[PDB]
């Protein structure tokens, strides 16, 4: 009893490398070694464990780093629209208000970013880029007011996705940038929630998806290459957005998914014999509600009506006993620093592993004090789900440009 | 030629050389958010780099800073499309410049701005000479590297340099069976010169694995590939399989044996099989001992196909 990684026989999930020690092997079970002295501490110190989601020091955290950063991260001074999404979004899922003037504030730097030319670059005079672009998108979706939704151009922001449509079905990242997995999604992300998908927008862009699915069963960068959390994430949700879902051998994918796990760790690797992290709590987990939902579009009826295909509980237990910071912020595992990226995806993991969703059917697990419930999110765009529909909803009153 | 860490690094600012520009400072608002608070050095090299871009210098001292610019933030994708404009109209050459990329990606190899770069040199040369034995230099620090290895494989398919890959592979393999970098680049290999659609080639590649799992039976890496080459035909197709793993369970088990197991049985059944209500349960024991003994994290995963298989193999 209670938590599944104090358990007695949890022991038995440590690594059995068969005497055959390589760079791989030796990698894991130093990761093991630490994650076994937290998942120990309690029982050496003789505390009873409660596991708390310090929403106080993670509130106070963001708060700052919505107005000011260190030096640190001057590496991602190209990427300013993404650390207002990430640090927004964990307010959003902490249930922390945004101040009306911190929103109009987050709109006009935003604005400052667009290029003339359509989408959003990494800060202010930077050319516009796919991922910038989707940051921002979402950032202004979350904040969702008029005036969030007016800074967006629709007319130009269509014009820059055509300008990145390659004749294979897929997107560069950017103008002279090259092409990726990840460019189909931020395209289909941005795209639908506007309302600006054309009939050929996205013309080959299924196929080109479902060519990149190798034979792990999960989808690589490109065609050709390993499997991978953030790529399969990428691929599946750009075809959820798109209705091609079919597209994929969804059965491979699954036990892909399912298998990266980690039988001790209770999160996520990335890929198959790397180490567990902290991000993939989204990356990873967050393919389970879209498998549900596709397998379910095709009457699957082996499917629980309460629970996702992983280990709600054994993933809630690592993020909450291994991913915290005490002074606010998480992270990736025990000994790495925090930062405001796995603040966001460590906590949209959390919210995912807590809430089961499957149109009638609703149920909850929530490790620790039932102070640690965290808001919805919805696994496709990683905003609310009541961001979303209220986005999609006022972009319908709008045409879609052309039209 | 001046470098950034050296003790002599003077600030743009304080060159004489650069006296005739105004350096633009950021415009960030009169209420500013995400404002990071850069040293003196990255805002003074990011004024100037800003002066350049809105004047379009197409200039040496232009193509000097860029350099510093990098090398502050590699991840400045403006940084290196200018650069990329200054090189052209510069008539810069070329293998200078893949001389500093090497040099960059060896010290910031896990960053997709400098591969990029590489990669479109390499193409603008038409030359991938160097870089089978370059990428072999980075695998050899992280023999893991996402880019190094999607790198790789696109210099192999364009300028079709198939003939020692697989070589290269059972080096890596061998140094670390592993890698599941290098199964998925052994896959990638045979699929696109011999294939896997013929006897002798399918074979050979089987008995391999067979003798890696042995060697390390908890290597899912093995176990994936086995998998991953076999189960498109239809892992039934091959009956020998089952006994073969049905033999080496008391002295090799793991649940991945187990769960091999199960794929098999999920294939005969898939097909009309003999001893159909029979070889089922078989299957649900081993899916239960999976999702209450032997493989619990999955238990949700293998509750479902336990229930699926019920559902459409049973009545
Ligand atoms: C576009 C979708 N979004 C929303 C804005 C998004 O965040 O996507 C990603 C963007 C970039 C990335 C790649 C990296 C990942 N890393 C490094 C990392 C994460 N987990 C383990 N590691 C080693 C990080 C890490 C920290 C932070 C912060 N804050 C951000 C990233 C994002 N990027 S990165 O290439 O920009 C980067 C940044 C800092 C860094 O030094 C630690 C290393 C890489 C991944 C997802
Ligand atoms: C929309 C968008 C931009 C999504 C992000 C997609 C994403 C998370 C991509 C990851 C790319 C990759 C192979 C990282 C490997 O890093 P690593 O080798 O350090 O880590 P690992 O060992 O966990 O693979
Ligand atoms: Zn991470």
């Amino acid at each position: 009893e209670p938590l599944y990684s104090l358990r007695p026989e949890h022991a038995r999930e440590r690594l059995q490398d068969d005497s055959v020690e390589t760079v791989t092997s030796i990698e894991q079970a130093k990761v093991e070694e630490k994650i076994q002295e937290v998942f120990s501490s309690y029982k050496f110190n003789h505390l009873v464990p409660r596991l708390v989601l310090q929403r106080e020091k993670h509130f106070h955290y963001l708060k700052r780093g919505l107005r000011q950063l260190t030096d640190a991260y001057e590496c991602l001074d190209a990427s300013r629209p993404w650390l207002c999404y990430w640090i927004l979004h964990s307010l959003e899922l902490l249930d922390e208000p945004i101040p009306q003037i911190v929103a109009t504030d987050v709109c006009q730097f935003l604005e400052l970013c667009q290029s003339p030319d359509g989408g959003f670059g990494g800060g202010p005079g930077q050319y516009p880029h796919l991922a910038p672009t989707y940051a921002a998108v979402n950032a202004l979706c979350i904040i969702g007011t008029e005036e969030a939704y007016n800074v967006i151009n629709r007319e130009k922001l269509l014009q820059y996705l055509y300008s990145l449509k390659q004749p294979d079905g897929s997107f560069l990242m950017h103008v002279g940038g090259e092409v990726d997995v990840r460019s189909a999604y931020c395209a289909a992300s941005v795209a639908s929630l506007t309302n600006i998908i054309t009939p050929d927008l996205f013309e080959g862009t299924a196929e080109w998806i479902a060519r990149c699915q190798n034979w792990e069963g999960g989808i690589g960068g490109v065609p050709g290459m390993e499997a991978h959390g953030g790529y399969t994430f990428c691929g599946l949700a750009a075809l959820v957005i798109l209705k091609k879902e079919r597209s994929l051998n969804l059965k491979s994918l699954l036990q892909w998914v399912t298998s990266r796990q980690m039988r001790f760790e209770g999160g996520f690797q990335g890929r198959c014999n790397k180490l567990v992290d902290g991000c993939y709590s989204f990356w990873q987990a967050g393919l389970l509600p879209l498998l549900h939902r596709a397998l379910h579009a095709q009457g699957d009826p082996a499917l629980s009506m309460s629970h996702w295909m992983f280990h709600q509980q054994a993933l809630q237990e690592y993020i909450l006993m291994c991913c915290q910071c005490p002074a606010g912020g998480l992270l990736d595992k025990p000994g790495k620093s925090r930062d405001f990226y796995h603040t966001c995806y460590c906590l949209s993991g959390l919210s995912i592993a807590q809430h089961f969703g499957s149109g009638a059917m609703l149920h909850d697990v929530v490790m620790g004090v039932p102070e640690n419930v965290l808001q919805p999110t919805h696994p496709v765009y990683n905003i609310g789900p009541d961001k979303v529909i209220q986005a999609t909803t006022h972009f319908l009153q709008k045409p879609v440009p052309g039209f | 030629f001046l470098s950034l860490d050296s003790p002599t690094y003077v600030l743009y600012r304080d060159r004489a050389e650069w006296a005739d520009i105004d350096p633009v400072p950021q415009n960030d608002g009169p209420s500013p958010v995400v404002q990071i608070i850069y040293s003196e050095k990255f805002r003074d090299v990011y004024d100037y780099f800003r002066a350049v871009l809105q004047r379009d210098e197409r200039s040496e001292r232009a193509f000097k800073l860029t350099r510093d610019a990098i090398e502050l933030n590699a991840a400045n994708y403006t940084v290196w499309h200018f650069r990329r404009v200054l090189l052209r109209s510069l008539q810069k050459d070329l293998q200078e410049e893949m001389n500093y990329i090497i040099a960059i990606i060896e010290e910031q190899p896990k960053n997709y701005q400098v591969w990029h770069h590489r990669r479109v040199l390499v193409e603008w040369l038409k030359d991938p000479s160097q870089e089978l034995e370059f990428i072999a230099d980075i695998l050899n620090q992280d023999a893991k590297n996402y880019h190094a290895w999607q790198h790789r494989q696109w210099v192999i398919q364009e300028f079709r340099l198939w003939d020692n890959e697989l070589q290269y592979v059972d080096q890596l393999l061998k140094e670390d069976v592993r890698n599941n970098s290098v199964w998925n680049q052994r896959h990638f290999v045979i699929s696109n010169t011999t294939g896997y659609s013929d006897r002798a080639v399918l074979e050979r590649e089987v008995q391999y694995t067979l003798e890696m799992i042995k060697l390390v039976p908890h290597n899912e890496s093995a176990w994936n590939y086995l998998k991953g080459i076999l189960q498109d035909r239809g892992l039934s197709r091959y009956p020998n399989l089952l006994n073969q793993l049905l033999d080496l369970q008391p002295s090799h088990s793991s649940p991945y044996l187990i769960a091999f197991l199960v794929d098999i049985y999920e294939d005969m059944l898939e097909n009309q099989c003999d001893n159909k209500e029979d070889i089922l349960n078989k299957a649900l024991e081993l899916c239960e001992i999976l999702a209450k003994e032997k493989d619990t994290i999955r238990k949700e995963y293998w509750r479902y196909i336990g229930r699926s298989l019920q559902s459409k193999h049973s009545r």
